[PDB]
């Protein structure tokens, strides 16, 4: 409610006060009364690669005619004075076990933009499997052939086209994968220019109705800035009011705990009123 | 099983 405009002045007083960030960290990080039952049961324990990140029952992912179980959730983002939804699957960065389950999910609904939000590694440790082959490899998961036909590095992000064959029928389906590795676990973007460039490039990229799949290592940090983001610029250019707060808990009620660091909720707060103003038009 | 870490 209000307008774009005195929800700007009400974020740059919030800001600068800063009843912004208090009342970001007022905010539930899980959803009270939701359920969550199958990701704790003994067979899918170690498919969730964080024990405290798990989907809700009602927005979990399920694979068509599969009962395998994924850590991935639904979250749609509806503009509706614009009758736009923004649809997404929010997942965890896969474990060597889940790849198969992850490359059926982008089969099951054709799924052509991935947006990977972390590099396989920090400081020694693994955040994500590689789930897809260096180039010319050909990845075998669950049934599912994977190769990369195309690889380009830019300064903040890697650009891959795949190629995904299903073994079991001879269909072929490609799908673009967007790696950004200039974006730290539990921090903000390197480069916040770079950053607001690759959201405004993944919006481009969108095809009509498709979720795009997001994932970082837990797949609700990072992710959740990108989503807020993407949000943000579709409500600004629409001249439509900008809530941070709303959109935050909307995410969270649906994938529990989307904008980890109150530094991330600065960031991307801070990164909306400059967008507004650097667009902004007497 | 470990919890995402935070900072």
């Amino acid at each position: 409610a209000d307008t774009l405009e005195g929800s700007m002045a009400q974020l740059k007083k919030g800001l600068e006060s800063g009843t912004v960030l208090i009342q970001f960290e007022q905010l539930y990080r899980k959803k009270p009364g939701l359920a969550i039952t199958f990701a704790k049961l003994p067979q899918n324990l170690d498919k969730n690669r964080y024990k405290d990140v798990l989907p809700y029952d009602t927005t979990r992912v399920l694979l068509q005619g599969n009962e395998d179980y994924i850590n991935a959730s639904y979250v749609n983002m509806e503009i509706p004075a614009a009758n736009l939804v923004n649809k997404y699957i929010a997942t965890q960065g896969p474990l060597p076990h889940t790849c198969a389950q992850f490359w059926q999910v982008v089969w099951d609904q054709k799924l052509s933009l991935i947006v990977m939000l972390t590099t396989l590694t920090e400081r020694g440790r693994t955040k994500c499997h590689q789930y897809w082959p260096d180039p010319p490899d050909v990845m075998n998961h669950g049934g599912f052939h994977i190769q990369c036909q195309s690889e380009d590095c830019t300064i903040a992000y890697v650009s891959r086209e795949m190629l995904v064959t299903n073994t079991q029928t001879g269909e072929e389906h490609t799908v673009t994968h967007l790696q950004y590795v200039a974006w730290p676990e539990h921090g903000v973007p390197d480069d916040s220019s770079d950053f607001l460039e690759f959201v405004n490039y993944v919006r481009s990229l969108r095809v009509d109705s498709e979720p795009v799949l997001v994932h970082s290592s837990a797949g609700i940090g990072r992710t959740g800035v990108l989503v807020t983001m993407e949000t943000a610029m579709c409500l600004t250019e629409r001249n439509l009011p900008i809530y941070p707060l709303d959109i935050v808990r909307k995410m969270r009620d649906q994938r529990a705990m989307m904008v980890q660091t109150s530094s991330q909720y600065k960031f991307v707060c801070e990164a909306i009123l400059r967008v507004y103003e650097e667009g902004l038009v007497q | 099983f470990s919890a995402y870490p935070s900072e």
